[PDB]
RNA sequence: CUGCCGAAGUUUCCGGAUAGCAGAAACUCAGAUCAGUUUUAUGAGUAUGUAAAAUGAGAGUUUCUAGUGGGCCAUUUUUGGUAAGCAGAACUGGCGAUGCGGGAUGAACCGAACGUGAGGUUAAGGUGCCGGAAUGUACGCUC
RNA sequence: GCAGAUCUUGGUGGAAGUAGC
RNA sequence: GCGAAACCACAGCCUGGGGGGCCAGGCAAAAUCAGCGGCAGUCAAGCGCGACGUUGCUUUCCUAUCAUACCGAAGCAGAAUUCGGUAAGCGUGGGAACUGAUGAAG
RNA sequence: AUGUAUAAAAAUAGAGGUAGGCUACUCUCCUGUAUCGUAGAAGAUGGGCGAUGGUUGAUGAAACGGAAGUGUUUUAUUGACUUGUCCAUGAAAUUCCAUCGAAUCCAUUGCAUACGACUUUA
């Protein structure tokens, strides 16, 4: 599973710097020991505050306020390739930001075989307007007159007596 | 949930490598399996898919007294019997005693026409295969490699169906009498409250 | 004849903790997930997938994404319950739920029942 | 040793020529026979005209090397019947005639003159 | 996508039936039966039309959707209007013999470049060919199934196919010029 | 013979084993109708046997018996892991046992 | 016959040595006497060595006495190198003395170091059959 | 105190009723 | 009829993989006998070089067909010829216990 | 082996049945956790009420069933078993689970041939 964590932190204050700045991140992590490890990863590449200098101040979970409402998420990904160069924008349709990034990882694990550390997610925004959705298939599950038969049907205990209906 | 002393598995619509693995365990389990209509088994992949996978097996013979090489059997029954021969430890005393519990025949001989024909719901083609896929039929395949008995069995099986169809209407007319007699017994409708 | 996945389609949860409860679909979110609810309050609103549910033929008129009370309001007016029970599908599945609460002596009393029933083979010869 | 179709070189089993294949026929044709039995008298030679157009001896007289075969009238004594099976061609019933000569009754026996001659 | 639909209006033909997974297309000229196993596609009837639908699939199956739409339409053209094609022969020195037999099914062709080879062109089932009388060296072949009709004349085009000579100087031969409906 | 059979039909499956090391002191038993390792908690503790028929007759009959009980569930398919007073012979793979319903707790 | 301890397989000089590793007694000290270790401090141009904190553990002295200066690999620098390999110097380990689960069988791979047994639980690796264990669940791929 | 030294002495085998006279 | 001796870890089927034995396979019936292009220069895809370009001289097996079968292309009227393709089946560029004869037995 | 119970077929982007004259309408499927039989001192000995039914045995059979007919159906006749329903006597101290015809040798033959065999005759 996944659990989105709000993380903020700073460095140790010195006499030269009495008040360090505070930096907020909204990232995803299956537990909290990897959040406060990924947090020092992003902040080291951007703010150059090393792990031997900074400290962690607050970790909290962000449960989705409306998990019962369908939504569509536009997903900004910086992907670290074998050449280490990919900015990616991808849309997913589901209910929860926790659930989207799981599907984001899964698709990204198939077509582009991305690992854990090979991905640094950049920004996640609940895209709302229908004219901004830039994908054909996501658009088609959003027309009022949608319909389809069931796919992947299959309706122990081997040796069935009669033929399955499969209808 | 079956521990019959003998089971008859009608094989039309099944896959080869999945039925041969279901059967191979039930042989070692102690049962006595008969696989009828072995000629109408299916294999994933199009017609030429296993065709060169078996025409390659014909190119493989010993190079000492070539009447001692591999015996490439052409019958649809022995195609599947081969499939249940590598699945079993047929070099031990428990393998060659299991193999004589399996009787794999084509068509339906009369000793198994008049018995129940169970199917395997874990090896069927309409389940395990994506719709609109390429599949080849073994008995339609092995005819093109030497099994010269296609036109007889397709003729023979057609006669059995209409005879079995005639058997069915008499059986269907039988329970229509008891369909009336079931509700005619008044005790059914006021004492159905035990679920029945 | 072919049944489909609509808005407001009545379904039946076949694999889950609420196995066998009549629920109605609300909003289709994907090709594998959906929005589903039932007026029975023991069934909370939630996202069932299609691999662990079975469609039902009965359909019901409802706009998109109604709240639970309005689902119950439309359920009570268009009486899906006891419209499902009219079918022969419900007769077996409900009788499956009675023939499994049968104790030993009652499953012995059905022996008497079918012994009072077997000699009724007196028919028009 | 180059005609591998006739290899391996081992002796035959039946002293009598065994027919393996039989000609394809139809139900529209009248009933007729295929096989027979004869005996090797010996080789001889003949002379005969040649009514063959297009040959180098068209309408000429050419020697031909030939073979006379001693063929008696042939005694039918019953039938066998085949049904067609997925396992090949099985024989269903063997129906013989009423009476047999001692000659064919010698076929079933190894010592006909010693034994009780009680066949059939 | 999740749907791919294309519907053609059914004409006054006798049958637009697709029951039992077979194209039993019967019209005013006659009845035609064909196997419906090109692809697992949704043949749905709606009044005076038959709708072809490919729901929740990819392009590999979706590309075949228009083929059955054309194939049924091709069958509709044969059921309603039929097909009538005229093939034109070319003779320069040795005229090519042509004899229609078995109601025009067995085409006894000979004297192609004066050759003694007996060219027997057996027509496809359901097509009748005849030597057109209006224009010399013209053969008129008509039928309901255009696919069997078109392949037969192409086979006829492959029957007296020139070989072992220069195609420029040796130019007279069998050709097809008119390909149209019977109505 | 339908007014009898107060046991449950089973089949001795195999010894306990790894790929190369087999442990004939504890067996594997497949009970009929037990198709989950949570539905095998009902047959935990029952006294199973293995009845057969020898040629030479002792004490007025010929049928001999090897008793034993059931200790653990085994896997995700409703097999169990039994334990017999004499270890079952290795030539009884795929035989039939009886899972007697006692000591019954239901 | 059984039990206990148990190496080096490289030096340093000149086959002989000394040291080392393993050992036996005598005799030291319960201490800061140590430690294939990490801190903090001083310096030194992230690394370098030096001293007194953490952490563990009882340390030390000689005397007299066997075996041992083979190598096979794996580790990273590395200069000379080129069609292409490679050649060589140094570090670290294994194996030599070591059986066992996997890796289909293999010493150089993955786990793990062993009295005799019972019961449980795992590593590596696996759960369609051979083969003990999900034809499990989920999502995307492929003709 | 033996399993071994192309070990010493003694006894006996397979090759074989073969090679062969 | 007489009658050795050499020799003797135990041995005896093949394929592939680390040999007769190991692993995975093919299989497997007694008991016997007789044969056996480079250099220099200009560019410039793109990430100081840079591609395609441009300028200077110098027994059997295997197809990769040698004919036969079949076609494609060619200033191929025809003959004859050239090129290309399928094609190693048979002919006229390369590789290197086995077959007989008895035999018991469900 | 402790019931040794169960025979349409085809399809799955479908199937079977329901009027009517080739159809329209309606119904059914979507597991067999179904159907089928099941008590008796090892299935006791009697009596009643309801029924012409069920059950199996001895046959006399007849129709069938050939892809291995390893079997099915209609049964006359005879008989037991009749729990169909309702009442009467018995069970036990196993007093806490153990359960004559052929063939061959010898003979004969030559189509065969190293020995064997094969082929003739006897």
């Amino acid at each position: 599973a996944l659990k989105e964590y709000q993380v903020v932190g700073r460095k140790v204050p010195t006499e030269h710097e009495p008040v360090p700045k505070l930096f907020r991140m909204r990232l995803f992590a299956p537990n909290e020991s990897v959040a406060k490890s990924r947090y020092w990863y992003f902040l080291k590449m951007i703010n150059k505050v090393k792990k031997a200098t900074g400290e962690i101040v607050a970790i909290n979970e962000i449960s989705e306020p409306k998990p019962l409402k369908a939504k569509v998420f536009g997903i900004w990904i910086r992907y670290d390739s074998r050449s280490g160069t990919h900015n990616m924008y991808k849309e997913f349709r589901d209910t929860t930001r926790v659930g989207a990034v799981e599907a984001m990882y899964a698709d990204m694990a198939a077509r582009h075989r991305a690992r854990f550390r090979s991905i640094r997610i950049l920004k996640v925004v609940e895209v709302e307007k229908k004219e901004d959705v830039r994908r054909n298939y996501v658009k088609q599950l959003l027309n009022p007159h949608l319909k389809f038969p069931l796919p992947h049907r299959r309706t122990k205990k081997v040796f069935a007596p009669h033929r399955p209906s499969t209808f | 949930s079956e521990f019959q002393k003998v089971v008859v598995i009608d094989a039309k619509g099944h896959l080869l490598g999945r039925l041969a693995s279901v059967v191979a365990k039930q042989l070692l389990g102690g049962q006595k399996v008969v696989v009828v209509r072995c000629e109408e088994l299916n294999i994933s992949g199009h017609f030429f898919r296993n065709k060169l996978k078996y025409l390659a097996y014909l190119r493989k013979a010993c190079r000492y007294n070539p009447s001692r090489g591999a015996f490439h059997f052409r019958a649809p029954s022995r195609i599947f019997q081969k499939a249940v021969r590598g699945m079993l430890p047929h070099k031990t005393a428990r393998g060659q005693a299991a193999l004589e519990h399996l009787q794999a025949v084509e068509g339906i001989p009369p000793p198994f026409d008049k018995q129940k024909r169970v199917v395997v719901p874990a090896a069927l083609r309409v389940l395990r295969l994506k719709p609109g896929r390429k599949y080849c039929t073994v008995g339609r395949l092995s005819s093109e490699v030497g099994w010269k008995y296609n036109d007889i069995v397709a003729k023979l099986e057609e006669r059995r169906k209409v005879k079995s169809a005639a058997f069915y209407q008499a059986k269907l007319a039988k329970q229509k009498k008891i369909a009336s007699a079931k509700e005619a017994s008044p005790v059914n409708q006021k004492l159905s409250q035990f679920g029945y | 004849f072919k049944r489909y996945v609509e808005v407001g389609r009545v379904v039946l949860v076949t694999k889950g903790e609420y196995t066998g409860k009549l629920a109605v679909i609300v909003d289709i979110v994907d090709h594998k997930r959906a929005l589903i609810d039932s007026p029975c309050s023991e069934f909370p609103r939630q996202v069932i997938r299609y691999g662990s549910v079975v469609l039902t033929h009965i359909v019901m008129k409802l706009p998109r994404g109604a709240r639970s009370g309005i689902v119950a309001k439309k359920w009570k007016a268009q009486d899906v319950c006891n419209k499902w029970a009219s079918s022969a599908w419900a007769k077996k599945l409900e009788a499956k739920k009675v023939r499994s609460q049968l104790n030993d002596f009652d499953r012995f009393a059905v022996m008497r029942l079918k012994k009072q029933r077997r000699e009724q083979v007196n028919v028009a010869v | 040793h180059g005609s591998l179709g006739f290899l391996p070189r081992k002796r035959a089993s039946r002293q009598r020529g065994k027919v393996k294949a039989f000609p394809k026929d139809d139900a529209s044709k009248p009933v007729h026979l295929t096989a027979f039995l004869g005996y090797k008298a010996g080789m001889t030679h003949i002379v005969r005209d040649l009514d063959r157009p297009g040959s180098k001896m068209h309408k000429r007289e050419i020697l031909e090397a030939v073979t006379v075969i001693e063929t008696p009238p042939m005694v039918v004594v019953g039938v066998v019947g085949y049904v067609e099976t997925p396992r090949g061609l099985r024989s269903l019933t063997t129906v013989w005639a009423e009476h047999l000569s001692e000659e064919v009754k010698r076929r079933f026996y190894k010592n006909w003159f010693k034994s009780k001659k009680k066949a059939f | 996508d999740i749907y791919k639909d294309e519907t053609l209006t059914i004409p006054k033909g006798v049958t637009v039936d697709i029951k039992a997974r077979n194209v039993t297309v019967t019209g005013p000229r006659g009845t035609l039966k064909q196997n419906l196993r090109h692809v697992d596609i949704e043949m749905k009837k709606q009044g005076n039309t038959i709708k072809f639908i490919v729901w929740h699939g990819s392009r590999k199956h979706n590309a075949c959707i228009r083929s059955v739409y054309s194939i049924i339409n091709n069958m509709i053209i044969g059921v309603t209007q039929g097909f009538r094609y005229k093939m034109r022969l070319v003779y320069a020195h040795f005229p090519i013999n042509i004899n229609l037999t078995e109601n025009g099914t067995v085409v006894e062709i000979r004297n192609f470049l004066g050759e003694r080879i007996t060219r027997v062109i057996k027509c496809l089932p359901g097509v009748t060919v005849s030597i057109s009388s209006a224009v010399k060296d013209e053969i008129i072949l008509e039928g309901n199934s255009l696919e069997n009709v078109s392949q037969s004349a192409a086979n006829i085009k492959q029957i007296c196919n020139v070989r072992n000579k220069d195609i420029r100087k040796f130019l007279d031969g069998i050709y097809v010029s008119e390909r149209g409906n019977i109505e | 013979a339908q007014g009898h059979r107060l046991y449950v039909k089973a089949k001795h499956l195999s010894f306990q084993r790894s790929k190369h090391v087999i442990h004939p002191g504890t067996s594997i038993v497949k009970i009929e109708g037990c198709d989950s390792k949570e539905e095998a908690q009902f047959y935990l503790g029952k006294r199973v046997c293995y009845v057969y028929k020898s040629s030479k007759a002792v004490r007025g009959s010929k049928i001999r018996v090897i008793w034993g009980t059931i200790a653990r569930p085994h896997g995700n398919s409703g097999a169990v892991r039994a334990r017999f007073v004499h270890n079952l012979p290795a030539k009884t793979f795929g035989s039939s046992l009886r899972v007697m319903l006692y000591p019954s707790n239901i």
